[PDB]
């Protein structure tokens, strides 16, 4: 499988979609983007322009207005334009990331100090999922040769360590998912950016998230709530194959 | 002598705090240049478990020496403490005591003409609770905490479950930080609405006040709503942990999500808080060296008014993906979007004041300038944060850290430098050099956008808050963000070089107002420093 829900070397973007949630996303980010760099390269050409215009130098006399109706008109009424714009394109988005579905898939993810637990409740499939390289698996979350030598049987590389995790949460492409997501201990948060999710893991608390994979691969999150002292060790690994490789998965934990 | 401690005039106070605020500041940002060292590359090479086999002085000394990986057992426990020492030093023991318990009492009373202010001995005690807040929050560092160490590592905002079963008294120790703080800053608010209501000078009435003054009023509304309410929440905290309560502990029937809602409610008007004062500068010295009155005098106090109170009702952008329903999150955007409007209007309005005035470009204008580009900057992310459906992904990620240190480090900050400019003289009688500020001034700005612009790149890219170490993939943007670092501390060490130049030998001030006619308010009427007992 292809890695694309990672991190990239110099990247100032986002990651890779692999979600019609995360490409909507991207389009909204996008467009509030060009307006934010409107306004600010904007308001500083104002700043640098009136610094060079009413230099003491050049300016000798300094004027002595403090209003200008039409003016304050403008700046008052065109940000509320703006505003209700960027809200109108922005709700829908938000609107579709939050009717949960109904679910193709259903897995409930709980957040431990520190790792992850998964079950598949139609499948009566449960494993826990550690860092490799973390205590669980032989390490204590550091590189090594033994930690480089677990990516690689594990059908990763040196370049995911703090990502990979021994067993991966297995879907089909193109299939609602619907996670639902608690804590056991301490609040954590579920994410993957690739899918354009995140949800806090709390205590006594059980929310849900969804998302459609449009493509197959790997894709990675991290625990994005600190929950103590290896908040920065406890990632998600997705893996989104095939349906008949799904189905293989499935059978590969069924007891007989 | 410790007659400064002991003095109950506003002037004196003022300068304590300051002082204060700036070491407090000095030990804050000197957490964040070890933090950086350590986030300059992936792997852990500073933070290593085996400096705590040493003793605490010996521990400390090798921790900042790079060690291979290898030979580095990474100490999570130690990031989580360090950054939780960052964020609760500055948000409680340095910005709002430098501009509200510092340039508030000195220059508020002065604003306003008062010759004293209500409640002075109150005031002396408010500096007191201050600096016993800030020795607690100091002591956690040193007391038994998480994970069988010393510290606690949970965050500046203390979520529970975790902050309330991290282990040992260290945590107790930082809630007791923070009441001290609040109290302080409570006793400050009183004081300040008490001064500001029945000891104006004759003729001064409402609509004659400095905007500097009203920044200072509505900060200290703020604060008696918001301080009282967190003291509830950190209280709750106590007891969970001490005494037998489950208002956060699902075992016993309690919602950590309720501290959250809680938390907010203090924590959005916090940063307003922080930052109204710094807009309050930012008018008086803009006003100055444009030689120009402020453009739109009522407008800009009414927008800080308009900020002030829609503060209140934002908390919960805060808590985006903790569970809110699609209807809370729907409101809590459209509200949030609410503050650009008279935010912006403070911006356009300080743009107009420069336009068509004759602009001097001395240090404190510079910080101003550079606050309305940099503030802006920070602000736009702030919209972009609202936005639940994006928040969804920059939640808990890098992007979130760009945008605060923008609005507060390159925000407040800025505010406070140019007030520091603008009235040292003023305050001590010896002006500052002013090639040295200019030099400033570059430095720090050169060198906290290398800092937190990249941290943009990280946060797009995926990068969570509060992690002592990050995938490799990371590596270009953070180690920018850590030289970006480094080059702000040696501009702030040049910085208190500049202050002790300036205050043991800067050239004497001979004029009771040393810039020009457009510094009209009355501390430019006053002798440079103002007599002990003022009008
Ligand atoms: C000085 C402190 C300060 C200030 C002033 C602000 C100002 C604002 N903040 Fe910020 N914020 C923080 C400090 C501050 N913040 C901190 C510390 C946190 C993190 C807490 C933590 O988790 O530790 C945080 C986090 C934070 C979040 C949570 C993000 C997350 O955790 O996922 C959000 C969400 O909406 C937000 C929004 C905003 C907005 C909309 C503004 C607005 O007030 C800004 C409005 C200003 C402008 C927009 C620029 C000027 C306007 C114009 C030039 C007009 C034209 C512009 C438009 C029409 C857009 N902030
Ligand atoms: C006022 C608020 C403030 C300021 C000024 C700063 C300053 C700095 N911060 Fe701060 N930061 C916070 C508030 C602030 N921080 C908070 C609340 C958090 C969250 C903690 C948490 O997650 O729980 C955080 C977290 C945080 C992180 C993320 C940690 C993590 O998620 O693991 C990082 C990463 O680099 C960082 C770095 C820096 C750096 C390099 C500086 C500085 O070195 C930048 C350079 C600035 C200067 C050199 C000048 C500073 C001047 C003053 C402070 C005024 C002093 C007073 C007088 C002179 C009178 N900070
Ligand atoms: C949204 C971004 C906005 C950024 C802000 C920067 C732009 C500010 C432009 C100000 O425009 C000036 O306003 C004055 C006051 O309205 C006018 O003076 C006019 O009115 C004065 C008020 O009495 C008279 O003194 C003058 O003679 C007369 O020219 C003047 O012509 C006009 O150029
Ligand atoms: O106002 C709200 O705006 C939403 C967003 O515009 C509407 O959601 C509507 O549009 C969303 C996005 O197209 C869909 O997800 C919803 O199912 C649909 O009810 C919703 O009804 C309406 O009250
Ligand atoms: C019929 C049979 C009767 C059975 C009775 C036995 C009851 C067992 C008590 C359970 O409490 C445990 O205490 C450990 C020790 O405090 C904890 O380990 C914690 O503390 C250790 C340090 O002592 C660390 O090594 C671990 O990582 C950390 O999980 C552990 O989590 C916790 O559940
Ligand atoms: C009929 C009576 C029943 C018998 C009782 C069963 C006895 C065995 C329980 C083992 O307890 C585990 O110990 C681990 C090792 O201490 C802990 O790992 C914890 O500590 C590790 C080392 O610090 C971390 O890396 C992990 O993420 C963290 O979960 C783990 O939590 C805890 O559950
Ligand atoms: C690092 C923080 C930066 C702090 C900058 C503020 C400096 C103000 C110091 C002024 O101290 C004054 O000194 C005068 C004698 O010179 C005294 O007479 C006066 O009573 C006192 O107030
Ligand atoms: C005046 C500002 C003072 C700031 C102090 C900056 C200290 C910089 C320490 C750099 O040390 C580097 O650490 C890396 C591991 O991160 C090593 O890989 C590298 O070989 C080593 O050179
Ligand atoms: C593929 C490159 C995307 C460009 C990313 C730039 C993001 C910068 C965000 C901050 C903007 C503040 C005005
Ligand atoms: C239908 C879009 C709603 C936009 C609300 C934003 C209010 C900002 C003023
Ligand atoms: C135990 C290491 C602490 C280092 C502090 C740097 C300031
Ligand atoms: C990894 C071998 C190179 C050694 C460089 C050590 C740099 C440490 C300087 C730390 C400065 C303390 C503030
Ligand atoms: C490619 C953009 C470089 C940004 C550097 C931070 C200023
Ligand atoms: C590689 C080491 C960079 C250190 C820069 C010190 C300033
Ligand atoms: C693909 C094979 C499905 C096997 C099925 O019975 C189990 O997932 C349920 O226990
Ligand atoms: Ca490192
Ligand atoms: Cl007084
Ligand atoms: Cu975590
Ligand atoms: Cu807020
Ligand atoms: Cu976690
Ligand atoms: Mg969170
Ligand atoms: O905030």
């Amino acid at each position: 499988l292809e890695i694309i829900g990672r991190p990239q070397p110099g990247g100032t973007g986002f990651q890779p979609s692999a979600s019609p949630v995360a490409t909507q996303i991207h389009w909204l980010d996008g467009f509030i983007l060009v307006i934010i760099a409107a306004i600010t390269i904007f308001v500083t050409l104002l700043i640098l322009y009136a610094v060079w215009r009413f230099h003491e130098k050049r300016n000798k006399v300094p004027a002595r207005f403090t209003h200008n109706s039409p003016l304050e008109i403008a700046w008052t009424i065109v940000p509320i334009v703006i505003l209700v714009a960027i809200g109108a394109f922005s709700l829908p988005v938000l609107f579709n990331q939050q009717e949960i579905p109904e679910a193709d898939v259903t897995v409930k993810v709980t957040g431990y100090q520190w790792y992850w637990g998964y079950e598949y409740p139609d499948e009566e499939i449960s494993f826990e999922s550690y860092m490799i390289g973390s205590p669980a698996t032989g390490g204590d979350n550091r590189m090594s040769p033994e930690v480089e030598q677990q990516l690689i049987e594990a059908g990763y590389s040196r370049d995911e360590f703090l990502l990979a995790t021994d067993t991966a949460m297995v879907v089909p492409v193109n299939k609602t998912v619907v996670v639902q997501v608690t804590g056991a201990d301490v609040i954590h948060s579920w994410t993957v950016p690739a899918f354009g999710v995140k949800q806090d893991a709390v205590p006594g608390r059980l929310a849900q998230l969804w998302f459609r994979a449009e493509r197959e691969g790997i894709f990675f999150g991290q625990c994005s709530e600190l929950c103590g002292i290896s908040h920065a060790y406890m990632p998600i690994t997705v893996k989104v194959v095939s349906e008949e490789a799904y189905a293989a998965w499935l059978e590969q934990h069924h007891h007989h | 002598f410790t007659r400064w401690f002991m003095s109950t005039n506003h002037k004196d106070i003022g300068v304590l705090y300051l002082f204060t605020g700036g070491l407090v500041g000095l030990i804050s940002v000197a957490f964040t240049v070890y933090m950086r060292m350590e986030l300059m590359a992936p792997g852990v090479q500073f933070m290593c478990a085996e400096h705590l086999e040493s003793g605490l002085v010996k521990g400390f000394f090798q921790s900042l020496w790079p060690s291979a990986v290898e030979n580095c057992t990474p100490n999570g426990h130690l990031w989580n403490v360090m950054i939780t020492g960052h964020g609760i030093l500055m948000m409680f023991f340095v910005v709002i005591p430098a501009l509200f318990g510092g340039f508030g009492n000195y220059f508020m009373p002065l604003h306003i003409g008062a010759p004293a202010m209500a409640f002075p001995r109150m005031n002396n005690l408010s500096y007191w609770l201050y600096v016993a807040g800030t020795s607690l929050a100091v002591a956690s560092l040193f007391a038994p905490g998480g994970n069988g160490q010393l510290g606690s590592g949970i965050g500046w905002v203390l979520y529970p479950p975790l902050s309330t079963s991290e282990s040992g008294y260290s945590t107790d120790l930082a809630i007791f930080a923070v009441h001290l703080s609040g109290a302080s800053s409570i006793l400050g608010a009183i004081n300040m609405i008490t001064t500001f209501l029945n000891m104006r000078a004759p003729g001064m009435t409402m609509h004659k006040v400095p905007l500097f003054a009203w920044s200072i009023f509505v900060t200290a509304w703020l604060i008696l709503l918001a301080l009282p309410v967190l003291a509830g929440a950190i209280t709750m905290l106590l007891t969970d942990r001490n005494f037998g309560t489950t208002f956060f502990q699902p075992s016993g029937g309690g919602d950590p999500v309720l501290y959250q809602h809680i938390l907010w409610f203090f924590g959005h008007p916090e940063v307003y808080i922080i930052v109204l004062p710094a807009f309050g500068i930012v008018s008086h010295v803009i006003a100055t060296f444009a030689k120009k009155p402020i453009f739109g005098y009522l407008p800009m106090v009414y927008a800080m008014v308009a900020i002030g109170v829609l503060g209140f009702v934002v908390w919960a952008h805060h808590m985006y993906t903790a569970g809110l329903s699609l209807t809370q999150q729907s409101y809590f955007m459209m509200a949030t979007m609410v503050i650009a409007v008279p935010t912006g209007i403070k911006i356009f309005s300080w743009i107009a004041t420069m336009w068509g005035g004759s602009i001097e470009l001395k240090t404190p204008m510079l910080w101003a300038l550079g606050f309305l580009f940099l503030f802006t900057v920070g602000g736009v992310t702030g919209i972009v944060l609202s936005q639940a459906s994006v928040d969804r992904y920059y939640h808990d990620t890098y992007y979130v850290v760009a945008h605060f240190h923008y609005v507060m480090s390159l925000g407040a900050v800025f505010g406070i430098f140019a007030g520091i400019y603008f009235w040292i003289g003023k305050m001590s009688g010896r002006q500052y050099p002013e090639w040295a500020g200019k030099l400033h001034f570059w430095m720090m700005f050169v060198g906290a956008n290398l800092t937190f612009f990249p941290q943009h790149f990280l946060g797009r890219q995926g990068m969570p808050r509060r992690y002592i170490d990050y995938p490799e993939a990371f590596a270009t943007w953070n180690f920018v963000s850590s030289l970006g670092a480094f080059l702000s501390f040696a501009s702030f060490l040049f910085f208190l070089g500049v202050i002790f130049y300036t205050l043991t030998r800067g050239a004497r001030v001979t004029a009771n107002n040393y810039w020009n006619e457009h510094a009209d308010t009355l501390e430019w009427t006053l002798t440079s420093p103002p007599p002990e007992h003022t009008f």
